[PDB]
């Protein structure tokens, strides 16, 4: 009830090949043509990808900046608070971004700032301002 | 199988069960208690064993009862009934053996047998043994018909039958003990040589053969499971099925090549999208770097808005740099994924030009066995007789197969050079009109009670007919004759003075250039004592080569051999013989095959006797008068010598039963 292991036979394929005296040749020819159609399509995209790879020569090395690793301070200086306010205005709720902008404040210290200086720094207004422009 | 069970197996009978034939003669036993059936089976099996252990002497009823132990030897009538049944059906006391009870001088009934081939000879010996007057009419100047052996000096080579197929269950095993048959095993090692003359390496030989078997197995699936047996109102042939399977395999090779590319283009397009993303990201990174630089130019001290920038741009540039690295990481994965696919293509072709040529040899070999092009074979029934094959290795008659018929002809009334022209059968008897083949004007009339026709199917197929039947044969008989296939195959005997071939090799093949000529001298046999090489012509080539002269045929044979063993190693043959079975008026082909549109039932129809109408209107239903034997009349063993032999035994029993009565029933 099974063809030999590796052999391929199906009711659909048998009917399609024995439909007429030239169906067998027609089926094989249409598959042969479809192979050339895909082979030339490969070299076409291979040429397209090769050109795009040249536009990436050098990578992003001349645009790489060194990492300014500084000690994480617990106290907030006037300047640091002002950096936060503008970060909240530009990033919204992305605590990670805000923290990276300041440099010396952890992700938790940022969240604490949101609650501690909520009223005084009109964070409610700043947050809705960000929503109006994303 | 051993003991009494071996005897049943050697007689093609089940040891633990009664056959339909036995049921008909012993209805009282098969319908009765199980115990009685076992008593019958034992007596039957033992009697067979006694005859088989010593087939050179007649096994009489008295001798059988004498060698039986209690309680089986108590019922003397049951033993007699079993013994007579076996004798009448030729299961015991057949062939050539020493007669203990000399043939009674007074004969009963007259029988004319047409043809003195194996089927005709077997039946004649039996009919004579039963006490009937038997005369054989043979057209040729010799006996054996399709068992023809070329003999000149020490050169011996068969032009007709040559192979005995296994001894387990074969009636030829008994014959080989009665006749001086020099049987030799056939070494199955067959090296192949391409058109150029160079051998085919083991790797290719095994790969193609495995594929050949896989292709045949596939056609079976296509027949039994997919029911692809009729196409355009025509029965499907083995060739058509094979063609379809090959084409579908070529199709798969191509549905896999396409798939493998299509996987490349999909990944290739994934690279396109990723590269476009990377290029545009590199642009934004270039832009932000310039903005950061301009912002950094604003020297400290500076207001917090200027300080927000720079730091804000630093963060944005760092974030976008991470994105590029992750995208470049994906580029490396896709790039190598494409290198893997490009290094792992599927198969380019199903079978190369070289592969197809070697495959064509295997098809030619199959065309040889069936003595017909594969496009004529019935897909559904070409292998209907496979379940009845004998166990054991195939052998060859080293002293020529003709020893069998010549031996079976001893003591028989055979009229050679007598070509039957007309067969007349009526309610009161039969008359056969025959002529002298040397001088056609001389006419002979033979009157008889019954006629056993063993004419080859090819002769029966003749149009206009060579042998006229009066009255004409019924439509059911003629339609079978027309449906049944009668193939052809020829042999070229090459006699040399020295051995230039491999002596340890029994046979080697020649791979033809095209599919059309695949069966043209594709196989060479080395089985005889004297330095003889036998070439085979099969398939579509068989019929065509018959119109080609001997000289040209021998030339091609030498050309092939020269290309294999060396141009100087092959000397001009001292003797050459070429068979032409199709042109032969007394054969009109080699043997029957299951043609498309036919079935195993046609063989049964060929075996059915003909009963003439009454001479006087209102007279009782007459006796069957015309009987048929021959290879084409035995469904389970056609196209063989054993089959012919067995068909003769069948008719002899049927005729005797009809004209001498059956006391055992
Ligand atoms: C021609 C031929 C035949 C074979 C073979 C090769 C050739 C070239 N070989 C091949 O090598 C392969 C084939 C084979 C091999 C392995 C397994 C199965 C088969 C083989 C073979 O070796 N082994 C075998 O068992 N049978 C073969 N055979 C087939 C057997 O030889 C036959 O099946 C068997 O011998 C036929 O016996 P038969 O009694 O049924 O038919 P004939 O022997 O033709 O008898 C008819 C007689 O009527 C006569 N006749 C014709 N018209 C007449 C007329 N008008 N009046 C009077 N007589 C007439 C004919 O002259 C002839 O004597």
């Amino acid at each position: 009830r099974k063809p030999p292991k590796g052999m391929f036979l199906s009711q659909e394929d048998v009917e399609a090949v024995s439909a007429n005296a030239t169906a067998a040749t027609t089926v094989l020819r249409q598959l042969d043509m479809e192979l050339v159609s895909v082979k030339r399509q490969i070299q076409n995209i291979k040429q397209t990808n090769s050109a795009l790879k040249e536009k990436l020569d050098g990578g992003i090395e001349p645009y790489r900046l060194p990492e300014v690793i500084q000690k994480c301070n617990a106290r907030w200086t006037t300047e640091e608070q002002l950096l936060a306010v503008q970060a909240i205005r530009k990033y919204g709720r992305d605590f990670q971004a805000i923290s990276d902008v300041i440099g010396n404040k952890s992700v938790v210290q940022v969240k604490n700032f949101f609650v501690n200086y909520r009223r005084r720094f009109n964070i409610d207004e700043v947050l809705q301002e960000w929503e109006a422009e994303h | 199988p051993s003991g009494v069970e071996g005897a049943a197996f050697q007689s093609r009978l089940p040891h633990d069960r009664m056959t339909s034939q036995e049921a008909a003669c012993f209805p009282d036993i098969i319908s009765g208690p199980q115990q009685t059936q076992k008593v019958f089976l034992f007596i039957r099996n033992r009697t067979l064993q006694l005859w088989l252990d010593n087939p050179k002497i007649q096994l009489t009823f008295e001798a059988t009862l004498q060698q039986l132990e209690a309680p089986y030897n108590s019922d003397t009538v049951l033993v007699h009934r079993v013994h007579s049944y076996l004798e009448r059906h030729g299961l015991i006391n057949f062939g050539i053996y020493k007669r203990i009870k000399p043939l009674p001088t007074k004969k009963t009934g007259k029988v004319i047998i047409i043809g003195s081939g194996v089927s005709g000879l077997a039946a004649a010996r039996q009919l004579q043994s039963f006490g009937m007057d038997v005369t054989l009419l043979e057209a040729r100047d010799r006996v054996g018909g399709r068992v023809a052996t070329f003999r000149k000096g020490n050169y011996v080579a068969d032009l007709g039958a040559m192979v005995v197929t296994g001894l387990g269950g074969n009636p030829m095993a008994v014959v080989s003990k009665q006749v001086n048959m020099e049987l030799a095993k056939i070494k199955q090692k067959c090296p192949l040589y391409e058109a150029n003359g160079q051998a085919v390496p083991k790797e290719k030989d095994e790969m193609v053969e495995q594929e050949f078997n896989r292709l045949l197995e596939a056609t079976s699936y296509l027949s039994h499971q997919l029911d692809f047996n009729v196409l355009n109102n025509k029965p499907v042939s083995l060739g058509q099925a094979l063609e379809v399977v090959i084409q579908l395999q070529e199709k798969h090779v191509k549905d896999e090549q396409i798939e493998h590319w299509k996987k490349i283009v999909k990944t290739q397009e994934e690279l396109k999208e990723l590269l476009n993303k990377m290029v545009n990201l590199k642009e934004k990174i270039k832009e932000l770097h310039q903005q950061y630089k301009e912002a950094s130019e604003v020297k400290p001290p500076r207001d917090i808005t200027a300080e927000f920038l720079v730091k804000s741009k630093h963060r944005d540039l760092t974030a976008l740099c991470k994105e590029y690295d992750e995208l470049a990481e994906t580029q490396g994965k896709l790039e190598e994924k494409l290198q893997e696919l490009e290094a792992n293509p599927p198969s380019d072709v199903y079978l190369s030009s070289r592969d197809r040529q070697i495959l064509d040899w295997h098809f030619a070999n199959l065309e040889f066995a069936n003595a017909t092009p594969l496009s004529t074979l019935s897909l559904k029934h070409w292998d209907q007789d496979d379940d009845f094959e004998f166990t054991g290795s195939h052998l060859t008659v080293r002293n020529g197969y003709s020893c069998v018929p010549v031996a079976l002809a001893e003591g028989l009334d055979i009229k050679l050079n007598t070509a039957v022209r007309q067969v007349r059968y009526t309610a009161s008897g039969c008359e056969v009109i025959a002529v002298n083949t040397r001088s056609t004007s001389q006419t002979f009339i033979y009157k008889c009670d019954a006629v056993l026709c063993t004419l080859p199917l090819g002769v029966l197929k003749q149009q206009p007919p060579a042998v006229q039947f009066v009255p004409p044969l019924p439509e059911w008989k003629t339609s079978a004759v027309q449906r049944m296939g009668f193939g052809n195959l020829n042999k070229v005997v090459l006699c040399f003075d020295r051995v230039f071939w491999d002596p340890s090799v029994n046979l080697f093949g020649h791979v033809g250039s095209t599919t059309a000529s695949r069966g043209e001298l594709f196989l060479f046999w080395n089985l005889y004592k004297a330095p003889i090489l036998l070439a085979l012509v099969a398939g579509e080539a068989a019929g065509i080569m018959e119109n080609i002269s001997d000289d040209v045929i021998v030339g091609r044979c030498l050309a092939i051999l020269k290309g294999i063993f060396g141009s100087s190693a092959v000397p001009q043959p001292k003797e050459t013989v070429v068979s032409r079975w199709r042109a032969d008026p007394w054969a009109r082909g080699s043997y029957s095959y299951v043609a498309a549109g036919s079935s195993g039932n046609d063989y049964d129809l060929m075996a059915q006797p003909i009963t003439p109408g009454p001479s006087i209107p209102g007279a009782p239903q007459p006796i069957p008068r015309l009987f048929f034997a021959g290879e084409h009349t035995i469904r389970n063993y056609p196209a063989t010598v054993h089959g012919a032999l067995l068909s003769g035994l069948r008719e002899a029993g049927r005729i005797a039963d009809q004209f001498l009565g059956a006391m055992y029933t």
